[PDB]
DNA sequence: GTGTCAAGCCAATTGGCCCGGTGTGTCGCACGATCTGG
DNA sequence: CCAGATCGTGCGACACACCGGGCCAATTGGCTTGACAC
């Protein structure tokens, strides 16, 4: 069947990393359908990299509070828990933080192997008074999704290790609503907004580009098992759609030289589809030739951008 | 279009998109105009059978003066 | 020459709504067009004038409710017009419905609306303004002068000449190789219509023109207006002197010999008739010969 | 957007009491009216709109925006 | 046996849309129309009254009354007519 | 005294439909110049 | 190369283009006159 209302997407940007998308007209229902699964694929289907567990120093459990650094355990890991990092190596990688005597510990004093890098160097970690020593340990892995410290503790005991909270994925916030949007023909299309809020690293672009992608190789699983089945379809592909007003036209030229298109007309050419591809082969073979023609088949001739030898759309003449 | 309706051959007239006015000369004024008009108007079996209808001996219908209808009108 | 005319016309501010209506119909009757895609409408307008473009616009989106484009393309293709193509194409085919191009389940119509035409006499002067400013022409064939528009068809000169009569003027419609436009030859007529349609200052420009060239006694007739006529004529070849000396102001481009002998005995004879001159030539040249010399002087001289 | 534009607490920074706003904005949308109503013809003592409009925009809403934005001033005779 | 509003605009309407139509024609047309249906006095007159008043001969009157009749009831002025009938 | 029809005539239009000068410009094409390209 | 497309050049054909000048036609618009029905 053909859906007969192709609906589009739509971006506006309302911070740095802060994105709210809309894809209207949806069908009846289908509100519901993809609004789910993508605020899900955003949220659980993106590989990232987080620290999964820190070593403080070699003495550590005394929760009161960690010697020489203003703050306590807690707040030690939720800063360390904000931080953003980019990894490449599949196994666990341990970078060191060395920062010493009094002022203000930041994630510019880390010290990140090859293969490995923080993003916002600007974050604050910690405090030192009194010039203490802050010699910390920071284990970095990729996943996905959210994963607790629960499933991270390790039987394996070591006494200065402390498993964290994992924040895989780069996307941190999605919510999603539906809403009426028709008045021309019947109500009831669905119009899809969705807020995404990520981090640093990453642009809610492509997390929603990686999401649509994972979600189509998901569902094309499906569509596999009979390929020669009937669907909605949605029909005019913008790309092609919008080309076929120069591309596929059947009249040759508009303006350009007279010569050359009196010369071309009467040797095989009457769609300029037939003369962008397989272009260089044809003109010199047949006695049909010219020297400089060229520029007027190949600069001239791209009416919105085009060049020669391209597959051409449309190969049936609709005589 | 959406009209789904049609009040008759009136609203079908080329002669309304043009002067009203041409088609009832005065003081020795000519007809080539008015009788031009009327040939490429689509209504004009129509218009020449509603005033033969209605039998009326002033104006130009259907791209014939009244002398003409007059004399269509003898037979 | 028209332009000024033109820009103190739309300048003109229009209050009526019945006016506008009009004029928004008759510049889409007459310098517009329907471009059928996708089985659906969108309408364009070329426009030749400066700023009449963003009128139509602006009368279309407050009277109609629309919006439209302004794509500076040139109307022309070359680019040398840089005049204005605006463009309706989400709900162009309402526009097209309402603004009477297109009525009645068919065919796009072809004179003027009918809610135009049968309207009060201020809804003919909005006609004419809209009609003037699609198309035009202040021709002087002589010092006398004579208005045009070159209407799309027959019909729309006749409806054109119908609102004129309304207007109390004098209009005839003519056509020459199937393309057809309205005339008003009367220099009087002239000025009183120009004076309808909104712009003064350009009419007194005209007036006092004419008035002060036209009294040329000539004695009338042939033979003594007539050789008004060959005069005349000399004048026209005193302004394509005119473009001879703006070819100066180019060089010229250093043209060869026989440009520029036909060049000079044109200057040099400014009242010497095409076949006089021709007549001048060492190796006598016929009218034929200093006709095209002109005609590539012209050419030549166009940048 | 719509019939809660200008709000409230802001359009009575401009006047004393509900009850004065109202005949404020009725007095100046009827004169937005008969301005609209006789703008063809002859030229009148009306005048407005001050601010930008719609296509077709009811009068009382813009004698609303017109009295928020500070443009009018009521006297007692 | 009340006066409906919708009538009664629409009445309105329909005497101002043929005041309208009626001053396109011109003066001596729609003077003696008016004076034949007295749209300005609804006093109906004789046509020989109207040829005195125009001076001229009571078929002669006739005639003029048949030409404008005619006009209106034409293919190019009926439309604005045509719906209040 | 009114309300139709049925002829009849004259008259100022437009308009057809031309005569009579050159004159001009659009085409309608030859020769030839120049250029771009088989 | 060097030959046709495009244009220079040039000669002519011809359709106006006046710009008036006039004889006749359509038709026909207006008016009247008479005649016939109330
Ligand atoms: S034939 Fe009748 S309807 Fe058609 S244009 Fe002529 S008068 Fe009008
Ligand atoms: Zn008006």
């Amino acid at each position: 069947m053909l859906i007969a209302q192709r609906p589009s997407l739509t971006e506006e940007v309302v911070d740095e990393f802060r994105s709210r998308f809309v894809i209207e007209p949806l069908e009846p229902g289908f509100g519901y359908t993809l609004g789910n699964s993508l605020r899900r694929t955003l949220l659980s289907s993106i590989p990232g990299a987080a620290v999964t567990s820190i070593r403080i120093d070699g003495v550590l459990h005394e929760f009161t509070t960690v010697p020489g650094v203003k703050e306590d355990v807690t707040d030690l890991i939720l800063n360390i828990k904000q931080l953003v990092v980019s990894s490449e190596h599949d196994e666990p990688v341990v970078m060191y933080l060395r920062k010493q005597g009094p002022g203000l510990v930041t994630a510019a004093d880390i010290a990140p192997p090859a293969g490995v890098e923080v993003h916002n160097p600007d974050l604050v970690l910690a405090t030192l008074n009194g010039k203490g020593k802050l010699e910390m340990e920071l284990t970095v892995e990729r996943g996905r999704g959210y994963v607790s410290a629960v499933q991270n503790k390790q039987v394996g005991q070591e006494i200065g290790r402390i498993p964290v909270d994992s924040i895989y994925s780069p996307v941190l916030k999605v919510t999603y609503k539906v809403e009426a949007t028709r008045v021309e023909q019947r109500t009831d299309f669905d119009k899809l907004i969705v807020d995404v809020e990520t981090k640093q690293a990453m642009r809610p672009r492509d997390a929603m580009a990686s999401a649509g992608k994972t979600l189509v190789e998901l569902f094309g699983l499906a569509r596999e098992l009979n390929i020669d089945a009937e669907g909605i379809d949605m029909g005019p592909s913008p790309t092609d759609a919008a080309l076929a007003a120069d591309l596929a036209l059947p009249i040759e030229e508009l303006e350009l030289t007279v010569r050359s298109y009196n010369c071309l007309k009467r040797e095989g050419i009457h769609s300029v589809g037939e003369l962008v591809a397989r272009s260089e082969a044809d003109l010199l073979d047949i006695r049909n030739f010219g020297a400089k023609s060229i520029d007027e088949v190949k600069a001239k001739l791209a009416g919105m951008g085009l060049a020669l030898k391209d597959s051409p759309p449309g190969f049936d003449p609709t005589a | 279009e959406d009209a789904d309706e049609e009040l008759g051959w009136q609203e079908r007239a080329l002669c309304a998109q043009t002067d009203p006015e041409s088609f009832f000369p005065e003081k020795g004024g000519s007809t080539r105009e008015a009788k031009k008009v009327c040939l490429a108007c689509e209504v004009r079996s129509e218009c020449l059978e509603y005033a033969l209808q209605n039998d009326e001996r002033f104006g130009i219908w259907g791209g014939l003066s009244e002398r003409e209808r007059r004399r269509l009108k003898k037979a | 020459m028209t332009a000024a005319v033109k820009d103190e016309i739309s300048r003109l501010p229009v209050t009526r709504t019945c006016c506008r209506k009009a004029e928004v119909s008759s510049i889409l009757r007459f310098a517009g067009g329907l471009h059928l895609v996708s089985g659906r409408i969108v309408i364009e307008a070329e426009l030749d004038t400066a700023m009449a473009a963003r009128r139509l616009k602006r009368d279309i989106l407050e009277i109609f409710g629309h919006s439209s484009e302004l794509i500076v393309m040139a109307p022309g293709g070359l680019r040398r017009g840089s005049r204005f193509v605006v463009r309706v194409v989400a709900g162009g085919d309402q526009l097209a419905r309402q603004t009477g191009l297109v009525d009645g389940r068919g065919r796009p119509i072809r004179g003027l609306p009918p809610q135009v035409v049968s309207g009060a006499t201020c809804d003919a002067e909005a006609a004419w303004r809209g009609a003037f400013l699609a198309h035009g022409s202040l021709t002087e064939p002589g010092r006398s002068s004579s208005l045009e528009v070159t209407c799309p068809g027959p019909e729309a000169a006749l409806a054109l000449v119908g609102a004129a009569r309304r207007l109390s003027i004098a209009a005839k419609a003519r056509e020459v190789r199937g393309v057809d436009r309205v005339v008003v030859r009367d220099g009087d007529a002239i000025g009183a219509l120009l004076t309808r349609l909104g712009a003064h200052e350009s009419v007194l420009a005209w007036e006092e023109r004419r008035m002060r060239r036209e009294v040329r006694a000539t004695a009338n007739r042939l033979a003594n207006f007539d050789d008004a006529n060959l005069r005349r004529s000399a004048r026209a070849a005193v302004a394509a002197g005119a473009r001879v000396q703006r070819a100066l102001e180019i060089l010229g481009e250093e043209v060869p010999e026989h440009l520029a002998a036909a060049g000079r005995l044109r200057m040099e004879h400014k009242q010497a008739s095409l076949e006089e001159l021709g007549a001048l030539a060492d190796p006598p040249l016929t009218k034929d010969a200093v006709a095209g010399r002109i005609r590539r002087l012209l050419a030549m001289a166009d940048k | 957007e719509g019939i809660i534009n200008p709000p409230i607490d802001e359009l009575l920074e401009a006047t004393d009491s509900k009850y004065s706003l109202v005949i404020y904005a009725a007095k100046r949308a009827r004169q937005i009216n008969a301005y609209y109503s006789q703008l063809g013809e002859g030229l009148l003592e009306y005048v407005g709109p001050l601010v930008d409009t719609h296509v077709h925009e009811k009068p009382l809403s813009i004698a609303l925006r017109e009295i928020n934005a500070g443009l009018l001033t009521s006297e007692a005779i | 046996e009340a006066v409906v509003p919708a009538d009664a605009v629409s009445f309105t309407l329909l005497q101002e849309q043929l005041h309208s139509v009626l001053d396109t024609l011109s003066e001596r047309e729609a003077g003696v129309v008016s004076m034949r249906f007295g749209l300005t006095d609804g006093q109906p007159k004789t046509l020989d009254e109207i040829g005195k008043v125009y001076g001229v001969t009571r078929e002669r009157i006739r005639q003029i009354e048949s030409k404008t009749m005619s006009k209106l009831r034409h293919p190019s002025r009926s439309q604005v007519l045509r719906d209040y009938l």
